[PDB]
């Protein structure tokens, strides 16, 4: 009963709630919703409906799903939902969840990457203001349409072969760069330096490689989107000028994009041999969704070595869509890509697990955090983010859908203490950008240092 | 010796240069009637293949020996009766340019087929009466199914808003009517072309023209299968197409599908030794996975040529190499009445026989989404509107994860199934 589930369920402060223990059969650690007055009411009608549909199959309620995953083997924090938190296959969309490395028994969920890994976007300034692009608006539309590959069925410009494929998959960023689609500088404002050493391409599924090869430089149909955007509004100037955003006005591109295919085909390959292993190691989990695999088993060395290579794969076709989006405003603009300062704020990914240093229970220890629909949001004095926003605070990018507003965001210590530096997304596709950012910001967990409004939109 | 590729068709062309591309010490002739010197164009037409000799002549009288060849001699556009000066088909720019001339000095055109090129026609052209008569119960039957007909035709009652030609020759040539009436249509169902008589026979006969199709003497008339007889300035028969095998077949034994294409098994091979194909002169024989199928078109065309590119190089090198993912599933996405169509999979549940179920979601004048799941799994779906789903769609296709647990609700409005699948 609603009033029965309601009694696990307690407010911790005016923008979080809490899940106590019990609310799901087996529960580790306790779980957090952090939420504004609004998109609260809608959080609380997930679990609503769901209670009145009797015995109710597959699209189980956000909060349920977030304390399924306060069941599984290992869970050393809260485990809590951002604002953008939503039905996901496993974990709900918008959940971090983190386990020590070091306990013996420890596990690692496909559905706590998501299906495609490491969907990310990148913004990249420009010295053009919406004066000059807005009489061509349609020209450069164009441009990035013919330059861009787009939608289902797409085949890349770029030539791509299975040992230069296997090159970026070990590689990341550093083969574009090295290829000449990409800048030194790009490599700088980019999460990681786009790299991720763990990868191994001979882990990732040939089934996965014959995906991979023809996709890489597409953006694809769904959220993936490449659209150009000017600044409306600048509530950190200093982050701005650090940034380089010095007037509203000055026009922007995000490339919103991932793996394409490899991603789902890893992650399927990943289910198929965590069912397996689930009866072997007895991984007892309170969901069928939820598939789980001892890190310590190769099951789960398995998939973090391939949630790497999709990662690499999938900084690629973002650097390869950014060096095709350069091209089609310096033909449009009549001059050099570098003359029109085409460089990039910064490139951070949603859909990623990372082994990462948190200071937890007072002692510090390495954590593989589990975040899907969540952006990565490092302290304003973290030793490992670009040394130009080593003040201010690694760039959060969130990202808007028909035409509402996008935001860029920055981190926070307190963001740092609460979420291990986790903040939202972006929208679900009847809970704002708006509202959602405004929570990370007004939690303590982001904030906000620029706003963009879209004004080309290159879908499929 | 020189690799041969035969016709300037997407497939002749994507073939030529991805081989050239493989080979850029030899080269390669593409045959037909820059960015890769090594390809050379002869500019002529072939009569017949030698496959004993290994040889080709062209209608300039000049001959060929082929190490390679690749036939995509395209397909003619088969006719309701050909050698009638008032029948018209599509099949190449000078068609396009002649239905043009035609178009923008007439009105009362009648087009006979519910295919492609006549589904792009009614939504194309203003300005003169279109008389629709189709062989089939609805709409689009080659694309659709019977839901998908009730959405489209619905948008139809609605204003509007030497290469054969490929996916879109209709923005190339304005196609406007002396009436300027945007979208005064009749559609005939389950008819078919009778005879055809000239204004001569018509006035020798005595019979009686039936009057305009609602809610004068024209050039020719044209009596259907039921008992209306209508007239037309011209008339445009799509009636499908049929592959140009008629100038390869001479001479020599190639085996023939049901479709009359070269048959062609999964290394493209056409029954007879070292000769190869793609686009619509060939047919698809070897063993089809059970979410696809070969449709002739632009994007099919470009991946066989491609595919036909890389066998052929396999072979030259000894080396073996396994079919291309774009066989695994087929997809389309294509606009019809200025409504994106991307059909997944076995869309119209084609070869499911018996076993198959249909989940269906659809708002009037926005969108139309069908789902195909034979066992609880998603063979294919038809999607059609401005839906982003088609990513997701696909790798729920080519997973086969098991959706039965997810139920009926696979479907429903309030949950973002591409974000859940993302
Ligand atoms: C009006 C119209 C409209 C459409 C379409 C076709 C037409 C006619 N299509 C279908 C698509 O255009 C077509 O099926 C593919 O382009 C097939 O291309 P091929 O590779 O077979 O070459 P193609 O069929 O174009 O081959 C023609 C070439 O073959 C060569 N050739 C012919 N006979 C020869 C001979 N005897 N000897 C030597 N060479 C010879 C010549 O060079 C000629 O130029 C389409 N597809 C799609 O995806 N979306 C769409 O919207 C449409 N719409
Ligand atoms: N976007 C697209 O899908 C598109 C558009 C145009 C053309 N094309 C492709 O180009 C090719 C040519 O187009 P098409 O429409 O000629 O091919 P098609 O195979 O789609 O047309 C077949 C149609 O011809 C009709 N037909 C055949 N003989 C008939 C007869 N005697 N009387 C009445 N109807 C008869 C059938 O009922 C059927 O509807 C096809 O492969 C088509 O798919 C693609
Ligand atoms: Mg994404
Ligand atoms: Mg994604």
């Amino acid at each position: 009963s609603y009033n029965d589930e309601l009694q696990f369920l307690e407010k911790i402060n005016k923008n979080c709630w809490r899940i106590k223990k019990g609310f799901v059969p087996n529960m580790q650690v306790e779980g957090v919703f952090y939420v504004n007055d609004a998109l609260e009411k809608l959080m609380f009608e997930e679990l609503r409906n769901a209670c009145r549909g009797g015995g109710v199959g597959g699209f189980l309620p956000a909060m349920k799903q977030i304390g399924n995953v306060a069941a599984l083997p290992g869970i050393v924090h809260r485990s809590i939902g951002l604002p953008d938190v939503h039905s996901g296959y496993g974990f709900a969309i918008g959940n971090m969840a983190a386990f020590d490395m070091n306990d013996p028994e420890a596990v690692v969920s496909p559905g706590g990457v998501g299906f495609d890994i490491n969907c990310g976007v990148r913004l990249l300034r420009t010295n053009l203001d919406e004066s000059d692009v807005q009489p061509v608006k349609e020209q450069l539309a164009q441009a990035m349409f013919d330059h861009i590959p787009v939608g289902v069925g797409s085949k890349g410009v770029i030539p791509m072969n299975a040992k230069d494929l296997e090159e970026a998959l070990e590689m990341g960023v550093d083969w574009s760069l090295r290829e000449g689609y990409a800048w030194a500088e790009d490599k700088e404002h980019c999460e990681e330096y786009g790299r991720m050493l763990q990868a191994d391409p001979n882990k990732v599924s040939a089934r996965a490689k014959k995906r991979g090869l023809p996709q890489l430089g597409t953006l694809g149909a769904g959220n993936h989107y490449a659209e150009i955007q000017v600044v409306d509004e600048i509530f950190n100037e200093y982050a701005a000028k650090k940034m380089g955003i010095d007037h509203k006005g000055q026009v922007c591109v995000m490339i919103h994009s991932g793996s394409r295919g490899l991603g789902h085909q890893v992650a399927t390959d990943a289910l198929v041999a965590m069912e397996k292993a689930m009866k072997r190691d007895k991984i007892i989990v309170n969901d069928r969704q939820l598939a789980c695999a001892r890190i310590a088993s190769p099951e789960g060395q398995d998939y973090l070595k391939g949630m790497a290579a999709a990662g690499n794969y999938a900084w690629v076709n973002r650097s390869s869509m950014t060096f095709l989006t350069r091209q089609a405003f310096a033909k449009v603009f009549n001059t050099t890509p570098d003359d029109l300062d085409l460089h990039v704020i910064y490139d951070v990914s949603h859909n990623i697990a990372k082994v990462e240093q948190h200071v937890v229970d007072g002692k510090e220890r390495t954590l593989l955090v589990h975040r899907k629909g969540s952006t990565r949001a490092f302290p304003p004095h973290h030793p490992l983010i670009a040394v130009d926003y080593q003040l201010t605070g690694q760039p959060v990018l969130i990202g808007g859908t028909m035409g509402t507003c996008s935001y860029v965001l920055t981190g926070t210590e307190q963001g740092m203490t609460e979420t291990f530096g986790t903040t939202c997304h972006g929208a679900g596709r009847y809970k704002n950008v708006t509202d959602v950012v405004n929570t990370c910001h007004d939690a303590g967990i982001s904030k906000k240092a620029i706003k963009l409004r879209p004004i080309a939109v290159i879908k499929g | 010796g020189k690799f041969v590729v035969v016709g300037g068709g997407i497939a002749g062309v994507t073939c030529a240069e991805q081989l050239a591309t493989h080979f850029p010490s030899e080269d390669i002739l593409l045959v037909t009637a820059k960015r890769f010197p090594n390809i050379k164009v002869i500019e002529s037409g072939v009569k017949q293949l030698k496959s004993e000799e290994h040889c080709i002549v062209t209608e300039d009288g000049n001959q060929h020996v082929y190490k390679k060849l690749c036939l995509c001699a395209g397909a003619k556009p088969k006719l309701i009766c050909e050698g009638n000066p008032y029948v018209l088909g599509i099949r190449d720019t000078d068609s396009a340019q002649e239905f043009q001339k035609q178009l923008t000095k007439a009105k009362r055109i009648m087009i006979i087929g519910n295919g492609g090129i006549a589904l792009e026609l009614v939504y194309e052209i203003e300005g003169c009466e279109v008389i629709w008569a189709i062989k089939d119960k609805a709409i689009g039957n080659t694309f659709f199914d019977a839901g998908a007909a009730e959405f489209l035709t619905s948008k139809l009652i609605a204003e509007k808003s030497g290469s054969a030609l490929g996916p879109d020759w209709h923005e190339g040539l304005n196609l406007k009517g002396t009436k300027e009436f945007s979208h005064k249509i009749h559609l005939e169902t389950m008819c078919e072309v009778k005879k055809i008589y000239l204004q001569d026979e018509f006035r020798i006969l005595k019979k009686k023209s039936f009057t305009f199709p609602r809610d004068e003497m024209w050039p020719v008339y044209v009596e259907l299968t039921n008992e209306k007889i209508y007239g037309c300035d011209f008339i445009v028969s799509a009636t499908g197409v049929t592959p140009n095998v008629e100038p390869f077949l001479h001479g020599n034994s190639f085996d023939l599908g049901e479709d009359g294409g070269l048959k062609v098994d999964d290394h493209m091979h056409t029954s007879l030794p070292d000769i190869y194909a793609a686009g619509d002169i060939c047919t698809t024989s070897w063993q089809l996975s059970p979410v696809w199928q070969q449709m002739r078109l632009w994007t099919q065309a470009r991946q066989m040529g491609w595919y036909a590119a890389k066998c052929m190089a396999a072979a030259s090198s000894g080396d073996s190499i396994d079919m291309d993912f774009s066989f695994e599933l087929f997809a389309h996405v294509t606009k019809f009445f200025n409504y994106k169509v991307v059909l997944l999979g076995k869309y119209n549940a084609q070869g499911l026989g018996s076993d198959h179920e249909l989940m269906l979601r659809c708002t009037k004048g926005r969108e139309y989404i069908k789902v195909v799941m034979q066992n609880g799994r998603m063979m294919g779906a038809v999607l059609i509107g401005e839906t982003d789903l088609e990513e997701t769609f696909e790798n729920l296709i080519l997973n086969q994860m098991n959706l039965s647990s997810y139920g009926e609700d696979l479907l429903d409005p309030n949950i973002d199934i591409e974000d859940y699948f993302d």
